């Protein structure tokens, strides 16, 4: 729909990784023993999932509301300050590993 | 000396900010 | 002759009461008043909102024992179309059309009415976000949505209920990670209570569904897909797991407590329909299963007590047979049985309040409700006494 | 919504014809043809006004919220509250 | 009706102001420019309707010819009808131009710039004035010849 190359923002987190955890979370009590590296990866992903899902839902909501704003250009001038503070927080966060 | 409002809050379109931060991520 | 005033008054949507009353009156206008044992009673299959769609939950309105809420997950038939489908189906007059519809942006896993207010509907979705809907208002969007936060539910939510009375209510909800959270019906944006349920050595319990002892708040009973039942006091002197059960071998899908109250106290009896045809009966005071259910294999979904009969309940097998179990007359043979046509994967069962009929979900969306024989619908003091002595059997 | 409303109000019995009337008579919408809808709905509007006066006669506080006429050949509907004037053509049976 | 619309718009603007949003004054200025442009267009329409009415409710102006000490006289004179017509056109203009501005002096208190905000330029104004200069002229013309009769007394038998 646009000839330009859109630099769409995403989140460095595959939603399917938690799925793997659940397999472990099920297979561990099934009696099957899995490699300890897999156990550590699954445990870390399971404990870190809430942050990732909150971040991805937040960024998706921000993108939806910003495209809704720019749809009605008469309001972007008023919303500019809020968009600036949001972009500032994004800029602070993106540097984080 | 009736002061007038200074420069207004800017928009800084999402594409430019995203490109700049993509560059910053590439260089980090 | 107007050309735009009617057009713009049609464009302007002041049709809330208009549409509400038109719907409540035209399904009445279906009435043909023209002057010139088990048995099926009403089969409902919404072609528009249940085409190749699996029923996700079922509830009967306690305030209005004619209103049923049913859910739906995402539809693989089309992803673009709204995924979370919630339906409100009524017992007022015969009609193919659903009485109300509702959409949730995430797949809806469970839903129910609220006991605190006779009109709000609360449902847990696959994203772990509790969704609120107002029946009186005619809207498709969720009215409220709990935050998707670390403290709040994040994993898919399968069980939501309202505890307490209409002035001491509290909305309890579970996340399949094991978080229990209590909210209020007035505000659905911050967990009034919240903690990650744990059994031992800090490992959680993958809770699938719970029930609560009838007439009692706190001290719930939960089931784990791990294959274990747990009794956990909501607050008590110490929240968390209070008792672990030997339980059933496979995943425990449906759990329910005894509800019929009579001359004897039987509120300590749990039914658990695991994934192995094994609708087990037991009591909170005994760590072992009380009686083992075995007639076939391979996934009986669930079981719920008939609120009217103390020794009778309904369990459905995913192969396509719903069967009514009396315990007083028979311990092993099905006192009543039926198979829904098409032999489909019947999912969820809900006894209507006051009993006398049953509601049955299906993987195809064709929900069927139907009554029960009078000779087995009604209890008697003989039933309670003989149930007590059958408990004394073993 | 408009189209969904008429669709659900029609397919509930495969109704011969219904249009939405949010004004006091003289509707420009049509389902089968303009005349038999517009003139008939205007006459229905006049008559529901007269019936509103008729029911206010016994007590002014009373209002007509719903009207059926199921005759030997027609089964004609309307649900007036303030300006919503239903029309339904249907078999008597 | 214009004042009520402006009052509601100003109330909405104040509601936005109290919420402490970002970048209000420039938005207020732009919406004020647009509303004054619309006001100018509406003023144009009203002024042209008033003009063609001359050639919009207009008051009927009437003046008499009398005589005293045997001299013909007018009550009021023709210039008085001129001034009444000018006053009425000013009132018609003030119907729109007296509207208040929108804000977060006298010119700033209520909007008096619509004449420069004219979509068609002063022409619609000017032609309006023209009608006046038309009508009054014709009036005195019809007066003049008739007034000539007073000469009859100035000559004696």
């Amino acid at each position: 729909g646009r000839t330009g190359n859109v630099l769409k923002l995403k989140v460095n987190f595959l939603p399917e990784i938690i799925t793997l955890s659940k397999e472990v979370r099920n297979l561990k009590w099934l009696g099957f023993r899995v490699p300890l590296a897999i156990v550590n990866k699954a445990h870390q992903a399971n404990q870190l999932y809430p942050f990732a899902i909150s971040l991805i839902e937040s960024v998706r909501t921000y993108e939806r509301t910003c495209e809704k704003v720019e749809e009605r250009n008469t309001i972007s001038l008023l919303v500019a300050g809020l968009k600036k503070e949001v972009q500032a927080l994004i800029a602070e966060g993106i540097a984080l590993v | 000396r009736k002061l007038v409002h200074d420069k207004e809050l800017a928009a800084e379109d999402e594409q430019v900010f995203l490109m700049k931060q993509q560059s910053l991520l590439a260089k980090q | 002759l107007t050309e735009e005033e009617k057009q713009q008054i049609l464009h302007s949507e002041e049709f809330l009461s208009f549409f509400d009353h038109s719907t409540r009156i035209v399904e009445r206008a279906l009435s043909e008043q023209i002057n010139i044992k088990l048995s099926l009673n009403r089969q409902f299959f919404d072609e528009r909102w249940s085409k190749h769609r699996v029923v996700s939950c079922l509830d009967w309105s306690s305030q209005y024992p004619e209103l049923l809420v049913a859910s739906y997950n995402n539809n693989e038939d089309a992803p673009h179309e709204p995924d979370g489908v919630a339906l409100v189906w009524n017992m007022k007059y015969k009609k193919t059309t659903p009485e109300y519809v509702f959409h949730c942006q995430s797949a809806v896993m469970s839903a129910t009415f609220a006991k605190f207010h006779p009109n709000l509907v609360v449902g847990g979705t696959y994203s772990g976000q509790i969704v609120l809907w107002d029946n009186r208002s005619n809207k498709r969007t969720p009215v409220q949505r709990t935050p998707l936060s670390a403290a709040a539910h994040t994993h898919p939510v399968y069980c939501v209920n309202v505890v307490g009375t209409q002035n001491a209510h509290n909305l309890i909800s579970i996340s399949t990670d094991g978080k229990i959270c209590s909210w209020s019906l007035d505000m659905l944006s911050h967990p009034q209570d919240s903690m990650e349920l744990v059994h031992k050595q800090s490992k959680a319990v993958a809770v699938t569904s719970m029930s609560f002892p009838v007439g009692d708040v706190n001290n719930f009973v939960v089931g784990s897909e791990e294959g274990s039942v747990y009794t956990a006091c909501r607050h008590g002197s110490k929240a968390g797991i209070s008792e672990m059960f030997e339980g059933h071998q496979g995943p425990i899908t449906g759990i329910h407590c005894h509800a019929a109250v009579g001359a004897v106290d039987f509120s300590h009896l749990f039914v658990t329909s695991s994934f192995d045809w094994t609708v087990k009966l037991w009591t909170t005071k005994n760590n072992k299963p009380l009686y083992s259910f075995e007639d076939n294999a391979d996934y009986v979904y669930d079981v719920m007590w008939s609120p009217t009969h103390p020794a009778l309940f309904a369990c459905v097998d995913g192969m396509g047979r719903l069967d009514l179990w009396n315990l007083n007359n028979d311990t092993e043979v099905p006192t009543a049985s039926i198979s829904v046509e098409g032999n489909p994967a019947l999912n969820r069962v809900r006894w209507t309040h006051s009993g006398r009929e049953i509601a049955v979900g299906d993987s195809e969306g064709q929900i069927v409700i139907y009554d029960v024989g009078e000779q087995i619908a009604v209890p008697r003091n003989d039933e309670w006494a003989r149930f007590g002595r059958t408990l004394a059997e073993i | 919504e408009v189209e969904e409303t008429l669709k659900r109000l029609q397919s509930q019995k495969g109704v011969q014809g219904i249009i939405v009337v949010n004004t006091e008579g003289i509707p420009i919408k049509s389902t089968m043809d303009n005349p038999t809808t517009t003139q008939y709905a205007s006459l229905m509007h006049s008559f529901i006004l007269k019936a509103r006066s008729t029911v206010r006669d016994i007590d002014p506080q009373n209002d007509l919220t719903f009207l059926r006429i199921r005759s030997k050949k027609n089964e004609i509907m309307v649900a007036p509250d303030k300006d919503y004037f239903l029309i339904v053509i249907q078999n008597p049976t | 009706t214009f004042s009520e619309i402006l009052n509601r718009v100003q109330k909405a603007v104040d509601d936005l102001n109290l919420h402490s949003y970002s970048n209000l004054p420039i938005w207020v200025n732009k919406l004020d420019m647009e509303i004054e442009r619309i006001l100018g267009v509406r003023l144009q329409a009203g002024l042209r309707a008033w003009t063609q009415v001359l050639l919009p409710k207009i008051k009927n102006v009437v003046h008499e010819l009398r005589i005293t000490n045997q001299v013909i006289y007018l009550n009021p004179p023709i210039e008085e009808c001129r001034y009444k017509l000018y006053q009425e056109m000013f009132a018609w203009k003030m119907v729109v131009l007296s509207l208040p501005r929108i804000q977060s002096t006298e010119e700033e208190k209520f909007y008096r710039n619509a004449l420069t905000r004219m979509p068609d330029g002063p022409v619609a104004l000017e032609e309006s004035y023209s009608a006046v200069m038309g009508i009054v002229s014709e009036v005195e013309q019809y007066v003049k010849v008739w007034l000539q009769y007073q000469c009859l007394w100035d000559m004696q038998a």
